[PDB]
């Protein structure tokens, strides 16, 4: 009877088919279906639907069923990834269920066709096919770690651009924040992961960074002790450089794009994050001078660095207070430049949210107990005393 | 009739990301500066063809797009906003001597094309660009690391359109952000008081709390700042 | 060879400073001389009903009246007349910006333009 | 530098910068087939006497008698003055124009600049 709700198109509403495929996959992750004709006929039917909710119903209700008998179905929709590439996506997310909710005992003997498949799988023109690729590989890798794990450490040697990112992206869905039994192994193989991969190329780097950013996030442990070792390849990505800078001028126009802003962000991201838990064992030093550095960098990243000094105002104050000189003049340089002319009226207002932001982060620095020393801040026009009333 | 075949692949070149020298530039403001200029307002009717024009654009370059999926349609809708701003911008420039002549949807090139983009905004496209926001969203919530460049060029464009005015960011965004910040909060709250203690509970919400300014310092707009910690 | 052959911008924005009285007196060169002089460009002294007649064919957004005696289109905004001449020629009026009325009886159609009068 | 100063009739010259920065479009910012060079030029000389350019009937003497050789110059002056978008060359020359067409009857206007409503026009006015 479901089955005849949902392949009736005529009287049929979005919620009802939504609910039926919804019922019939939970139905069928405990019970077998395997006698029952005309499943995957409608399943693949619906996928070809004019509204998203119904297509992921159908794409997470496709494998539900295969949980009960995984032999009759799996190979099924694994030849039917490789067969359809229009609808390989959808397959993708159900083999990705079905790897997250298989028993583990009985997903065993198809681990190796489900590596080689995904590993066929690595390198495609789309994106989104390699990020579902790499997040199946990186859920496959919970299970028998111990086989599997030395398989990705050694794609490290020679694998392509698009191989080494989807390895280390893969890696990254492994840390969870409780506690699990393939803990000891991470910590002992993310050394290479992080140092020896740190600079080989740019999207290379990027998931690294990220990789790392994630790390530090969920499990702090696995990365206490390599900090050294880490922490100056992180001060070298935290750096511009003028190669990667592409200027695109029409007439009186100017548009610049920079390649290497997602690198830096995420470098100041990984910086943001080691305050949390890893901030005791680190030359503050070698912290400041790189975040006086950032203060002067893309607008993006200018925020970033406010909240950091607005953290640094309350942690170590005698460092700032050593420091205190060096990091106003930024501060400074913001809240009095001045935007050309003839320009729209958001890029009017863009600058009014950047220099109250600077504005709270020098109050904020200013609440050091013994932070007395005052340069040249006695300079109280009209048009900037307004900021302080604003930001109280 | 006369000169529009040029003043057709100029304003074709503009809207491509390709660098144009200052003899072009020149050129084009020439074209309209005589058309304006001929005998007697006059050059209001060219705006027909303008608005035509930008609206088949944006019409061809929907069917592209249609068919992606949260996480792809974000990347395609932050390229796409930068450059249609800034060809909006040299168009707006383009048109300086048509800027003033006129005294009677908004009646300004650049607030055409915005109007034209915000025409653009209430497919049902946006909404999953708005599901996709609050699924990055959510997967901050869990521990995952996102682009927040992703978010912001969104939720800017939200600022920008609706012409601060914010009505359109209100009504479109802040609600419904607000709306799951409230529910999962408190789902969260409720499944960790169960099973923790209060002293953990303490520190998790002391936790949450520096997250959540830390966001709305980062990718959110600062109207939002007194509402959400309230 | 022409030499009228430029936009009546230029011209407005003369008319922003060329005087009230010889505009008047040169409107009528030709059709489009007096056609465009009638536009709203610095319409916003003895009265006469010629004169008030003149005054309604242009737009007026201020009125101007301090001591001189006096004796169709929704464009226009001691002395005592009779009504038809003063209020009867605008039977409705709704963008009033500025009135001196003094010694005058109220009517028909003085209380018909002040019902629907909301600008002020 | 120099910005570009160009014309359709072979004539090509060059403008400092600094000195022709005070007009509104160039400070924003050359193709003129419908300015003269010598009014192109004169620009350049009012806009480099007059630093302080804003963004009878007062007007300077000394400002009239270089442009006052015929009708057609200060026609062309004030096109190129609608063209470079500058406030005060436009008003002076419109002053000096307006100034010109006061103080004679529109008859003496209609013959210099090449009836029955103008029977209209005089017997329908009383303060004219």
């Amino acid at each position: 009877g479901q089955f005849i709700q949902d392949v009736k198109n005529s009287r049929s509403t979005d919620s009802i088919r939504l609910l039926a495929l919804l019922s019939l996959g939970e139905v069928g992750h405990h019970i077998d279906l395997s006698g029952q004709l005309e499943l995957k006929s409608v399943i693949l039917e619906a996928f070809s639907s004019p509204s998203e909710e119904v297509k992921s119903a159908a794409s997470y209700a496709l494998g539900s069923i295969s949980v009960g008998n995984l032999p009759e179905y799996l190979p099924f929709v694994l030849q039917e990834i490789t067969s359809q590439p229009k609808r390989q996506y959808l397959l993708l997310h159900s083999l990705k269920e079905i790897i997250s909710s298989a028993s583990v005992v009985g997903l065993k003997p198809y681990v190796e066709n489900i590596w080689a498949l995904l590993l066929k799988h690595c390198e495609c023109a789309e994106e989104g096919t390699r990020n579902v690729v790499a997040e199946c590989l990186g859920k496959l890798t919970l299970i028998d770690p111990e086989t599997l794990l030395p398989r990705l450490k050694g794609y490290l040697i020679s694998g392509s651009s698009y191989a080494r990112s989807s390895v280390v992206t893969a890696v990254k869905f492994t840390i969870s924040d409780h506690p699990q039994p393939i803990d000891p192994l991470l910590k002992n193989c993310i050394g290479d992961f992080l140092k020896t991969l740190e600079d080989p190329d740019l999207n290379v780097r990027r998931v690294a960074l990220v990789t790392f950013n994630s790390a530090a996030h969920n499990k702090p442990s696995l990365i206490r002790d390599l900090l050294d070792t880490v922490l100056p390849h992180l001060y070298n990505e935290t750096k511009v450089r003028k190669e990667l800078i592409r200027e695109v001028e029409m007439g009186p126009f100017k548009h610049t794009v920079d390649d290497g802003l997602d690198i830096r962000k995420a470098a100041f991201e990984c910086m943001y994050t080691l305050l949390d838990s890893c901030l005791d064992r680190l030359d503050i030093f070698e912290f400041l001078n790189h975040v006086e550095d950032g203060l002067k960098d893309h607008y993006d990243i200018k925020m970033l660095t406010f909240l950091m000094l607005v953290r640094l105002s309350t942690l170590c104050p005698s460092a700032v207070l050593q420091r205190l000189d060096r990091l106003v003049e930024p501060l400074r340089a913001t809240c009095t430049t001045k935007v050309k002319a003839n320009s729209v009226k958001q890029e009017f207002e863009k600058q009014d949210e950047l220099k109250r932001s600077a504005m709270r982060a020098v109050a904020a620095l200013l609440t050091i107990p013994e932070a007395e020393k005052s340069p040249l801040m006695s300079e109280f026009q009209s048009q900037i005393s307004s900021n302080p009333e604003l930001a109280a | 009739d006369q000169i529009w075949d040029d003043l057709r692949a100029g304003i074709q070149q503009v809207y491509t990301r390709q660098s144009m020298a200052k003899s072009r530039y020149m050129e084009l403001y020439t074209h309209v500066y005589n058309y304006c200029t001929s005998v007697h307002f006059v050059g209001l009717e060219l705006y027909k063809r303008l608005k035509e024009f930008l609206k088949n654009y944006l019409t061809n370059l929907l069917k592209d797009g249609e068919d992606l999926m949260d996480e792809s349609v974000l990347k395609f809708y932050t390229q796409q906003w930068e450059d249609y701003r800034f060809s909006s911008k040299v168009l707006n420039g383009i048109c300086a001597y048509l800027n003033r002549h006129w005294v009677r949807g908004i009646y300004e090139i650049y607030s055409l094309a915005l109007v034209t983009w915000r025409d653009c905004l209430f497919r049902p496209l946006n909404k999953q660009v708005t599901n996709a926001v609050l699924k990055l969203i959510e997967k901050e919530r869990n521990g995952e690391t996102i682009n927040t460049r992703l978010i912001s060029g969104v939720v800017q464009s939200y600022v920008e359109l609706g012409l601060p005015t914010l009505t359109v960011y209100k009504e479109s965004f802040e609600s419904q952000f607000l709306a799951d910040t409230e529910r999962f909060y408190t789902r969260e709250s409720t499944e960790f008081l169960q099973q923790n203690p209060v002293t953990e509970y303490m520190k998790k919400a002391e936790a949450r709390l520096l997250e959540e300014q830390r966001r709305v310092q980062v990718y959110l707009h600062e109207s939002t700042q007194d509402e959400l910690a309230r | 060879v022409s030499w009228d052959s430029l936009p009546d911008e230029l011209l407005l924005g003369i008319f922003s400073c060329l005087c009230l009285p010889e505009l008047l007196k040169v409107s009528g060169v030709c059709k489009r001389w007096y056609r465009l002089a009638s536009d709203e460009s610095l319409w916003q002294k003895n009265l006469h009903p010629d004169v008030t007649g003149r005054l309604l064919s242009q737009g007026v957004i201020a009125f101007r009246c301090p001591r001189s005696f006096m004796d169709s289109p929704f464009r226009v905004q001691n002395s005592v007349i009779e009504v038809s001449t003063l209020h009867g020629i605008l039977s409705q009026c709704s963008k009033l910006q500025n009135l001196s009325l003094e010694g005058l009886r109220l009517s028909d159609p003085i209380v018909n333009t002040l019902a629907k009068n909301s600008n002020l | 530098p120099s910005i570009k100063l160009q014309s359709s009739d072979g004539e090509i010259f060059e403008v400092d910068v600094e000195i022709a920065k005070q007009s509104v479009t160039i400070k924003t910012m050359v193709p003129l087939p419908n300015v003269n060079a010598a009014i192109l030029k004169k620009v350049i000389q009012w806009c480099t006497h007059h630093k302080d350019d804003p963004p009878t009937d007062d007007i300077p003497v000394w400002d009239q008698e270089f442009l006052k050789v015929d009708q057609g110059t200060l026609f062309e002056l004030i096109l190129a003055a609608n063209y470079l978008d500058i406030k005060g060359l436009l008003d002076v020359t419109c002053k000096t124009v307006a100034n010109m067409i006061k103080g004679k009857t529109p008859e003496e206007i209609r013959k210099t600049f090449n009836e029955e409503e103008e029977a209209q026009v005089r017997k329908e006015n009383q303060w004219c």
